[PDB]
């Protein structure tokens, strides 16, 4: 089935890769793609602690910070050091009443698109190291403790192959059933102070090339409800049997829901209703306001638009700003994580940019910076480059503020 | 689920005289002197056609003394405590809500004959047996490796009552009478318990009304047989002043029927506009509920109350604390809600184990306080950005 | 209502070598063979979309030898016997009545769950407690009751009391030496019918009716259910509808219908009839039966009884019926049997049992027989004399 | 849509392939499964080409002849002729009137049965001989005009390759839009005597393998109905069935609709089946009767030829059928035997003949199955003149069993 993921909203915080804390508590200035913001991250690891004691007894978390902060960095951190299959949904509650479909609906999958199943199925695959590759009918060595065997592939598995860029020296897996390669790695024989054990320079496989592998499936349920395709309650019950068998383990995920002051005092209670469930997935939110009155109420004003209801049950998560230093520093890793190769003062330029605007701007900024840099032929950004994009492409408060000036 | 699992009463000795500190209630002799007026009332049948509603501001109490007046009541009296925003879902209509509310509430003790495996336990015989006395007879009552393990979790040996092929439970060692004490359980079920029962990720992916018929039939039916008990329980409506007139006139309406439960609902606003309509009235009720109105009125609290709640509340966390730390709790409580002090103990338990202490210390609270911001703070520091 | 209660199997074996006793039944050896070679017809699955029909005069064994068929074709296989004129009841119609009937003949081998916790008693525990249980595997002293160590101590302490679920208590021998807490799929052969009642909502319903449609599509789906899911092993078994001749042309149409289905029993008729008025036309057809359903039938013919063949099915029936008779007495019997149907040579034995009690005796002698063949008549003779009257 | 036929019904006369007669009209002795009934047989072959001239405007055929002569056979043989999948729906009219439903909803399905919808369809399949079977994702070489094609296929495919029976050097279609692998036949390249061009060893495949075919479904009507399920329903799939033939997919193709005991049905369903044949889409109702003037049945003191009444006899042309010799019926059972597969000896048939004579032609037919199950037992092969004396000594026949039953009255 394939996989129902908005892989652009996520595409923006690739660089991280976890919390980045140590074991005893407290947080690093710089580690897994996550730079300052050390007391909101030490409030995450002990989220996720909680998360992981099952102790999170029908509570949220709410992470309130100006526009720009790593909100949704911080519940991508989360998400991920829960696990790295561990399903992310993020969603702006300004889409919940779109004009058509339903709330009720679209809180529905929103909720599904962030619970998970780790369907752990025993396939024999071709787990062996690459000695020779061979594409002809493709007998391709896989050495293993048996031994090299040339088993004779097809052209579109050496195709498949080649799209995982598997090369001489590469312990691969090809699960035999599907005909389907997947690089898992090199051997440890060319291990180096970089490589090491078990991961991309994965050590030499123990047995028969032809093992029965327990390959896990990291699937949400939503996708499963769009591939058959009520029908909803149907897939359920089918879930459930897996579950039941004994190789479906459930795994909850995380539910990021931005913009949540603009949220329908009745989509709060379906939430409340949906969190009260045991298999519910942490439901994380995230605002700006302060204490912005009610959707759904027009009289009340709770903080961050929150009914007092469930904001009685949440856990305030406060992210603070970013200093000069440490706005450079994330441009830098988000231009390295893009290719982008700019220099020192076009980053202090840029984080005095974004030090006004946001860090989004500043971020949206490289991409037609490089664009321009490659025109005039140079392969790095220079300060004029990033002076001229500034000077092209505006932000919504100094637009709105030209506009409002000639009014 | 949890929360405030500790008070069993209302605590107010006997003839409306609280004891301060008993079943947990620590405070408010006015509101439990009230409540203990309005318990007994309810006994002798005076309160048909009445309702109460709890007037205070945040962190009082006002859930606690509803729930120590429903244990009052009764050991198995329902208590279901709901928010005036829980009503307007989209899955069910206001009507749909306010009925399951009420449903919550009518519980039903219904008799059911049961084979507890009992016996004053005389030697703690260890899969295997265990020898268990009664008035019957002694003998070796065999048990399983799992209900050993549970009986010396229990106080050991006093008991144990082990319910047929399930736990046990501590008792004295002294539970006699026969071996087979096939003792009919009362079971409280609610109707809305056996409505569900009628019609696992449901809730992720209502009732029709023929169910709800055959519910309330067989209910009744049962009743007037004499094999279950209708017992009204207490009904909570937090966030009272959230209501709009049309569910104010559907409360008004089930106020009227025989089964209906007492009602409690909690406010803290005065002088609101009634959520329908445009017209101001008291904690936005409309004046046709407010004139047949018990209002209850609980008092801010003190230091040394705070301090002896937060006691109550770690000793039911688990939790050490050093007495510094609960004068800062304390005051905390006292600046801010007392339900952010109460969430405070969680996070410094698990900030002390990282470091892997055993009582936490004063530096874990601040470092926690520091850590997670409460309601005032939190929008102070927003709005002050905008 | 305890006729053919003797019947188990066609006793023939050998391939297709009827003996004459076998297993009760005894003589009609021809139609005994034509019964095997329709059973192996069944077992190989080759008789679909056919019937069979035993013709013969009445009482010449064409019930007792559906009887065997049914239990030659498996212990447990469901058997329906009933009466062509039991079709034209005012409750129902042709089709309720008829519906019915292929129901309860239609088997499900329900293999219902039993967690069978058996075990030899060690030691009798007392009581709600546990008992010293005890297998092969290991001793594993298990929860018991009152009521039930009430039944445990009422039964044979000890021999063994293999134990179910906590109801039953076999004390065969010390048997229950497997896993103490093990598990077994309980043959139970719940018919069709039999799964309408139980949904059916109603003990003097039979003097105070019509199963509603709704409930059959339920069930079906349910046996469905359990059929794919491999508990559910449907049985066909075995329907004999006695006087065929009686139903009417409306009805032979419907049994078309319901035997060109894959849960269709195998069916067999029995009729003493030769060319009659088809009922529900103005037409002569062999045996009162449409042209349609005659083509594909299977018929036997069951020939008339011999003196000696008489005496020995008499001999079985009065060990059920607890008798003993003079031999003089068994011939006088026999030759009833003959002059007479069989069936009123039976109804002479039980009333002439009493007679011999009368007179406090043990062994029924001729005198008893000649008191009660005078005392009640066959149907021949009352008939016979009665007309008399009447000219 | 499941096809719903009476297998069973038909399974009879399998070892019928159509009428057998010869390009100047006269009838051979034996051909295409049929022996003897040369006047009946030479008179079918003529109601085909009325049928195809268009002129059987109202009018029917009546089929008079003893019990046991081919009657059904002979209209089976009538659908042949107009086509392999022509529809063919038997009836026996004491099974109009039954205890539920309605004669108009019984004779309704009947007619529906009897009507076929020829829906061509050009659909991408995998057109091409077989040159290899590799089952592994069953690549399986299929060489065509444009060459071998090593087509990756599904292990559910390769099972429906299994069901088919499909080898080496096989010339066969596989829908690739719906993963279906039908066997066309072998190849022309192995064609022997009996192996010829356009059949079971069809020639190789000129184009691509991945051919758009456009492949025709033999569905008739009522297999909609019942596929698309109460009542009324029956309108709109009537409906949907005009748009398809609109459209130019579905040619419509009138079959034969096979009414046997034709003397015992109601007057008023006589009317009716009247109505329906004046319609032009009407199917070929084909009669078949054994009686001879017998009273019409709803009138009680009309007496008709056959029961029909006046009126339609007046348009009907009636086939006679002819009775079965010993040889015939010797050789008759003889093609029957090997159809399912019994090795019996001449004698043995000719003890079959002579019963067949005594009783029916259906009779002798029935008897083989145990008789051949008999022989199996003792552990024989083939059927000897014994196992059909003692399988007749088992089983009875109608007019016999009645004659005994009255004899001992
Ligand atoms: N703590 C952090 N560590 C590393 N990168 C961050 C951090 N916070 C934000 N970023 C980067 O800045 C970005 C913009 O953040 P944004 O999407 O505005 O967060 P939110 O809107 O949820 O406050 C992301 O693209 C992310 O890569
Ligand atoms: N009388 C009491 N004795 C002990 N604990 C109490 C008492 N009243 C309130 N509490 C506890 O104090 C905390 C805050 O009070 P709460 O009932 O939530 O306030 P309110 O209902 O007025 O908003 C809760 O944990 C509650 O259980
Ligand atoms: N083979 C047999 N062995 C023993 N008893 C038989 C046998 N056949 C028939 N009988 C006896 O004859 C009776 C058979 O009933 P029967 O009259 O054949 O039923 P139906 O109503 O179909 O004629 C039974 O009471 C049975 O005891
Ligand atoms: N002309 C024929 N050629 C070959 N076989 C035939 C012919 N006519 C009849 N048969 C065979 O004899 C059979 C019995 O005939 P039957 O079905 O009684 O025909 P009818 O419809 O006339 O009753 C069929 O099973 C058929 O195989």
């Amino acid at each position: 089935v394939k996989s129902t993921t908005k892989t652009q909203r996520i595409a923006s915080h690739s660089h991280v890769k976890g919390l980045g804390l140590d074991e005893s508590g407290l947080a690093k200035q710089a580690a897994s793609g996550l730079v300052g913001q050390e007391n909101a991250r030490e409030a995450c690891g002990v989220i996720v602690e909680l998360i992981k004691s099952k102790k999170m007894a029908g509570r949220a978390v709410l992470l309130a910070g100006p526009p720009g902060t790593g909100k949704t960095a911080l519940a991508l951190a989360i998400a991920q050091e829960l696990g790295s299959k561990v399903p992310f949904c993020p969603m702006v509650g300004s889409e919940v009443y779109s004009t058509e479909i339903k709330k009720t609906e679209v809180l529905m999958e929103n909720f599904r698109r962030a619970i998970g199943l780790r369907i752990k199925e025993t396939k024999e695959v071709y787990e062996g190291e690459v000695t020779e590759l061979t594409p002809c009918h493709v007998i391709i060595g896989l050495k293993t403790a048996k031994g090299t065997k040339q088993l004779k592939l097809d052209p579109s598995i050496f195709e498949s192959l080649q799209k995982e860029r598997v090369e001489a020296g590469d312990v691969i897996y090809i699960e035999a059933n599907s005909g389907a390669v997947k690089r898992q790695g090199r051997c440890d024989t060319y291990a180096t102070e970089f490589d090491l054990e078990a991961e991309e320079y994965v050590p030499l496989p123990k047995g028969d090339v032809h093992k029965k592998k327990e390959i896990i499936q990291d699937v949400t349920l939503h996708d499963l409800d769009v591939a058959n395709a009520k029908l909803r309650g149907e897939i359920n019950k089918v879930v459930n049997k897996y579950i039941d068998q004994g190789i479906a383990e459930l795994v909850p995920g995380v539910l990021f829901v931005d913009e949540v002051h603009m949220l329908d005092i009745e989509c709060f209670t379906y939430l409340h209703r949906a969190l009260e469930s045991s298999i519910a997935p942490i439901v994380i939110f995230a605002s700006n306001r302060g204490n912005c009155v009610i959707r759904g109420t027009e009289d009340i004003t709770s903080p961050h638009g929150i009914p007092l209801d469930l904001l009685d049950r949440v856990m305030i998560i406060r992210t603070m700003l970013y200093t000069p230093q440490e706005m450079k520093q994330i441009i830098k890793i988000r231009a390295q994580t893009e290719g982008i190769n700019i220099s020192e003062e076009a980053l202090n330029h840029l984080g005095e940019i974004g030090t006004k605007t946001t860090l989004r701007y500043s971020v949206q900024l490289l991409t037609p910076a490089n664009l321009l840099a490659k025109i005039n032929g140079k392969d790095s950004i220079e300060k004029e480059h990033v002076e001229e994009i500034s000077e092209l492409f505006y932000d919504a408060k100094s637009s709105a503020k030209i506009l409002a000036d000639q009014q | 689920i949890g929360a405030h699992s500790h008070i069993r009463g209302l605590g107010l000795d006997d003839a409306l005289e609280p004891r301060q500190a008993s079943q947990g209630m620590v405070g408010q002799l006015a509101a439990r002197r009230a409540a203990g007026v309005v318990l007994e009332m309810i006994r002798e049948g005076k309160i048909a056609g009445r309702a109460v509603l709890i007037a205070g501001q945040p962190g009082t109490g006002k859930t606690a003394i509803a729930m120590g007046m429903a244990q009052a009541l009764g050991p198995d009296t329902p208590f279901t405590a709901i928010a005036g925003s829980e009503i307007f879902s989209l899955e069910m209509s206001k009507t749909e809500a306010l009925t399951q509310a009420f449903r919550r509430s009518i519980g039903v003790r219904i008799k059911e004959e049961t084979e507890i495996i009992e016996g004053e336990v005389v030697e703690i015989q260890i899969v295997g047996k265990l020898t268990l006395k009664t008035t019957e007879m002694e003998t070796i009552y065999d048990l399983g490796t799992k209900m050993i393990e549970s009986l010396t979790k229990d106080k050991v040996q006093a008991g144990d009552v082990i319910t047929i092929d399930k736990a046990t439970g501590k008792i004295s060692k002294c539970p006699d009478g026969e071996l087979q004490k096939r003792k009919e359980v009362v079971h409280t079920v609610s109707l809305h318990e056996i409505d569900v029962i009628n019609s696992f990720l449901a809730l992720f992916s209502e009732i029709k009304s023929e169910v709800r018929e055959q519910i309330n039939a067989k209910v009744a039916e049962w009743r007037e047989e004499g094999k279950a008990e209708i017992i009204p329980g207490v009904l909570f409506i937090d966030e009272v002043h959230m209501l709009d007139i049309e569910s104010f006139s559907f409360l008004n309406r089930a106020l009227e029927s025989d089964m209906a439960p007492v009602l409690i609902m909690a406010t803290n606003r005065g002088i609101t506009r009634i959520r329908g309509t445009s017209y101001q009235s008291p904690h936005g009720i409309p004046i046709d509920l407010l004139d047949r109105l018990l209002i209850v009125s609980t008092t801010p609290y003190s230091e040394k109350d705070t301090k002896q709640i937060l006691r109550i509340r770690c000793e039911e966390e688990d939790v050490e604390m050093s007495e510094d730390a609960y004068t800062v709790l304390t005051r905390i409580g006292l600046e801010t809600s007392l339900r952010y002090a109460i969430q405070l103990i969680t996070a410094a338990s698990l900030v002390c184990r990282k470091r892997k202490g055993t009582e936490v210390q004063v530096d874990d609270i601040k470092r926690v306080y520091s850590l997670f911001l409460d309601e005032s703070r939190s929008t102070q520091y927003m709005k002050e950005y905008q």
